DNA sequence: GGAGGCCAAGATCTCAAT
């Protein structure tokens, strides 16, 4: 409940963005931004609070926030890359300091790591690459920027753990038309079925944290969309 | 029951159902597939892995660890008595039809060599090699819904969680060993209509056009050249109607493109 | 319950160099990158967030001492739940996946486990990368090339005897051969690999045939070898690294860290001070930094950062600046209720 | 068990050079520069290395003892594990990943093996490069001409 | 900067021990044939007992055409522990 | 005498390169 105007946030992208099935969306990261600023993990309070920096369309039950869409310079485009997760079991690790191991003949029973519960776990992800990652949103300008720049969000998975999606100079430019929900009759966002709207079907939930709660049938963009950076700076 | 382990159960794997022996009564889930017990009538069978884990299994998620030497061969001559499994089926691959419940394999010619004479009488088998999958695809004039297993692999469990049922060509999920999480699933779908829509539309460029137009795409999904490099190569080959028909994930096309390469 | 907020620089007081198995490609080894070549590398914060997991596993061990016996009291499925996370025995804790504010109970008694999480629950440690500031930070450092002991310091010839002599002058000749034998073996291979791509579809079969055996025959070439299975004389290849004294951004927080979580992360970067290196290649002392990091919270009730205090890591010590750090600290040290086990 | 950290200073008495595969270029001999073409130079970390390495070697021979003929115990793989690095006769204890306390006999046995390491052990030992303090510390020597002597 | 990464004392015996001999001839790098590669350094040794906030200092090396200065009984106890164990094998 | 533990065996092949 506020003055809110539309505005295109323009972040630049450091680290490669791992997609989770549903291209991210704005509203999620400022979710988790205050779920961290506030001090509380309940989704009633966090959600409260985020309706005073996000516009909340009740009609559809979402926030005017679009989804993530990849800014492509000529310089550089949407590339392929892996997002590589492993286990390092250094020798300190695999140590007498740190745990007693199973004595067979006095020898020590050294852990299998070719497979079993205790195998080197080389997880590894999709993930995109691109210069620039642009949302839509209306809300606060001022808390957008403050959330974005100082809490530990990032855009795409599991940034907390594995610093996917970092970025970097958080710019906010205004907008003229709310391109947050709606485009030329395109969903932009994770919106209900019944909207009208066009777009990829899914399920998911409408509001975040998108991990929680029953998921209905949605209509969704193409999770990796890409617009030049020229023109994303039109507005 | 309504899981896709069932379906490949039936169409495939239920072959060996003589030598699997009979349930015990169970009261945990099937660590295997992760179902609930009450999709199981009670019933299930209690297996020792090689880590020595008690896990419960269900009728068709038993399959996979069940050995049947006289129907399956031997994989490895110095286990006489010990045969193949598809829970070890490393490079054999199925194409299960649903509803007319019949199965493909796609093993290679060492594993054909393998079986005995009679397999052949139970499942239908095609001498493919991983490679080659994508040529069957390709032509075999397929009906859906199907179960498409690229690889059996070594890891059953990641195998099992990740089976999924294709219901059109548009999304062709390829089932491997590796687990299905919603990061990664944009790597084991196939668009096989668009990539035949391509192929078709390939036909009227030259080869060293269509061989420019695969490498630009390539060493674009992989950030080698600047966009604005390989946009001048297209206008300058008229690949122009090509590039529109591409998905703008760089994975999709790069799964486009290895199938393109291999038909 | 509040999110601390670290935002900082890391200095390199030597390269830092990390392998990743996607940035190291045959032609030469990379570091990540966020794009082609041309983009800027950063340093993992995989990578930092391993170190400081085993820094915080190590203060555990030392808090927790040793048995009567010496031993140490944790075994190997303890082991691996604080190191690696994983739950080998199947023991662990399945918490509902309905609700977020799970194992309050386990993140209270195991301030190890609540920061960096395990599967099934959510660690409250974030850590980020490290990304350069300039734009000529990283260079291809390392290199070198192997040489022979003996074919470099001629007094060392006086201690082999004639049999060893002998043996060596053998070494030396079968090197020279296999090395021969085998750039003609990749001369052919890559002539192969040149008409590869104008050969035809049917024709790119058996190329790649022609390839493997010629690779299987370089691979029995080297099996011929008796001496030594290996050229000793060899080019070591450079590993692409920051430069000494390269500023790197880096960002980590605590997402609702009480007092005790806090005072172990602290304590687990006050331990990681005493051996503060990053990455691999530690033979060439690679990996050492030095970095200061600006502890600050949220303000209760608005959206207003507020500064608790400062850590900087440096050769000569540790500087915690801040009394609500040293609270943290000291209320980690005097609490008596954790069990890792 | 405790770490050491030897941060000190090189002070040059006579032109230090280097000549890197990957540093030098047709247009001349360069030093290796502390990251791009442009940069200050250093004098690699691998050179000091190996010249400390060597010199502990032959602390380890004269150690050993040199018997009435002037020759070392070592066969020649021992002095190539103790000076290079390096197995020929392929007898080197190879540690199967997962190994608990993986080198501590040999760690205990062998300290030179233990400090500079080998291909699956780790040496305790890491010898950094050298970084000049101040700016145009370094120049081009040596040149010159041969010349017929009648 | 020089490190060894959990020493005891017979291998911080054995790298001063090689720190030693190399004052000798304090020679690196190449084209020798000018002379090039002449050094003389110092270094300050320093610990760090992990959980605790600064290092102390144990000594300091210093070699220099003149000699080898080490200072600090820890140095040179060091050096004694190596010299003085008898239970190593190098084969 | 399971019971711990190790070791060898199992299909065919992966193009991107300032
Ligand atoms: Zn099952």
């Amino acid at each position: 409940m506020l003055n809110f105007k539309p505005y295109r946030v323009i972040m630049s992208s450091l680290t490669p963005v791992v997609i989770s099935g549903i291209a991210p969306s704005l509203d999620g990261i400022l979710y988790e931004a205050l779920s961290q600023a506030i001090p509380s993990n309940e989704p009633g309070v966090v959600l409260a609070r985020l309706k005073e920096i996000l516009l909340f369309n009740d009609e559809l039950g979402v926030f005017h926030a679009s989804s993530l869409r990849f800014g492509i310079t000529p310089e550089q485009g949407i590339g392929a890359t892996t997002s590589m997760r492993c286990d390092y079991l250094s020798p300190e690790k695999l140590s007498t300091a740190m745990f007693s191991p199973r004595t067979r003949r006095g020898l020590f029973t050294r852990v299998l790591l070719t497979g079993g519960p205790t195998k080197r776990r080389m997880t590894t992800r999709p993930a995109y690459s691109a210069p620039y990652l642009t949302f839509d949103f209306v809300g606060s300008s001022e808390a957008v920027e403050i959330l974005l720049n100082h809490a530990h969000v990032g855009v795409g998975y599991d940034y907390f753990s594995a610093a996917n999606g970092e970025f970097n100079n958080v710019t906010i430019l205004p907008l003229d038309i709310d391109t947050s929900i709606s485009n030329e009759g395109m969903a932009l966002r994770p919106v209900p079925v019944n909207s009208g709207l066009n777009g990829i079907k899914g399920v998911s939930p409408l509001i975040p944290p998108y991990f929680v709660g029953e998921k209905l049938n949605i209509v969704h963009p193409a999770p990796v969309r890409t617009q030049l950076i020229s023109s994303l700076l039109r507005g | 029951m309504n899981h896709p382990v069932e379906s490949v159960y039936s169409a495939l794997t239920s072959i060996l159902l003589p030598y699997m022996g009979e349930p015990v009564p169970v009261q945990r889930n099937c660590s295997c597939c992760g179902r609930a017990p009450s999709e199981f009538d009670g019933v299930g069978f209690e297996l020792v892995n090689a880590y020595r884990e008690r896990v419960v299994h269900c009728r068709p998620c038993q399959t996979f660890f069940v050995s049947a030497p006289e129907l399956m061969g031997v994989e490895n001559p110095k286990k006489p008595t010990t045969g193949q499994k598809f829970g070890m089926w490393s490079g054999v691959g199925a194409v299960i039809n649903v509803e007319d419940n019949s199965s493909v394999l796609l093993a290679p010619q060492g594993v054909v060599n393998k079986l005995p004479e009679h397999f052949f009488d139970h499942v239908e088998v095609i001498t493919a090699t991983s490679g080659q999958h994508l040529e069957y695809l390709f032509n075999t004039e397929l009906k859906f819904p199907l179960i498409y297993i690229q690889n059996f692999g070594v890891k059953t469990y990641e195998l099992v969680r990740s089976l999924r049922v294709s219901l059109s060509a548009d999304a062709i999920y390829t089932c491997a060993d590796q687990l299905l999480t919603r990061q990664n699933e944009v790597l084991y779908m196939l668009d096989l209509k668009k990539a035949k829509e391509l192929h078709q539309e390939i036909k009227n460029y030259s080869k060293k056009e269509m061989d420019i137009f695969i490498r630009t795409v390539t060493l674009l999904a992989y950030s080698r050249i600047t966009p604005e490099a390989a946009s001048n190569e297209f206008k300058k080959n008229n690949l122009i109607p090509l590039l529109l028909l591409l998905p703008t994930d760089p994975h999709q096309r790069l799964s486009i493109l290895h199938l393109l390469k291999k038909v | 319950m509040r999110t601390l907020n670290f935002n900082g620089k890391i200095s390199t007081l030597e390269p830092l160099t990390v392998t990743v198995k996607n940035a190291v490609s045959t032609s030469g080894h990379r570091l990540p990158r966020n794009g082609g070549f041309n983009a800027a590398p950063y340093f993992p914060g995989t990578s930092i967030r391993g170190t400081l997991r085993h820094a915080a596993h190590k203060v555990i061990v030392d808090r927790v001492g040793l048995n009567a016996d010496g031993k140490s009291p944790f075994d190997l499925a303890e082991h691996f739940m604080l190191a690696q996370g994983v739950d080998i025995n199947g023991e662990a804790e399945t918490f509902a996946p309905g609700e977020i504010n799970a194992g309050a109970e386990l993140r209270s008694k195991n301030p190890l486990i609540s920061l960096f999480g395990r599967w099934g629950l959510s660690g409250k440690v974030g850590i980020g990368n490290a990304i350069p500031d300039g734009d000529n930070q990283w260079g291809m450092f390392g290199g070198g090339a192997r040489s022979i002991m003996f074919q470099r310091d001629e007094s060392l010839m006086e201690f082999l005897e004639t049999d060893q002599v002998d043996r060596l002058e053998r070494l030396l000749e079968e090197q020279a051969e296999a090395s021969v034998d085998i750039s003609q073996i990749k001369t052919e291979q890559d002539a192969l690999k040149k008409a590869m791509k104008s050969a035809d579809k049917d024709t790119k079969a058996e190329l790649q045939i022609k390839v493997r055996e010629l690779d299987e025959k370089i691979q029995a070439r080297k099996d011929q070898k008796q001496e030594s299975r290996e050229s000793i004389r060899r080019p070591i290849d450079p590993y692409e690294a920051f430069i000494t004294g390269a500023e790197l951004s880096h960002r980590m927080s605590i997402k609702n860290a009480t007092d005790e979580e806090a005072g172990l992360f602290i304590s687990a970067l006050i331990r990681f001070a005493a051996e503060p290196r990053f990455g691999g290649h530690a033979n060439h002392n690679c990996g050492l930094v030095e970095a200061h990091w600006t502890v600050t919270t949220w303000k209760p009730g608005e959206l207003v950062p507020v500064t608790l205090g400062e850590i900087v890591i440096t050769p000569n010590g540790v500087e915690i600046t801040g009394d609500e750090l040293f609270a943290m600290v000291k209320a980690f040290n005097e609490n008596q209720s954790f069990d890792f086990t």
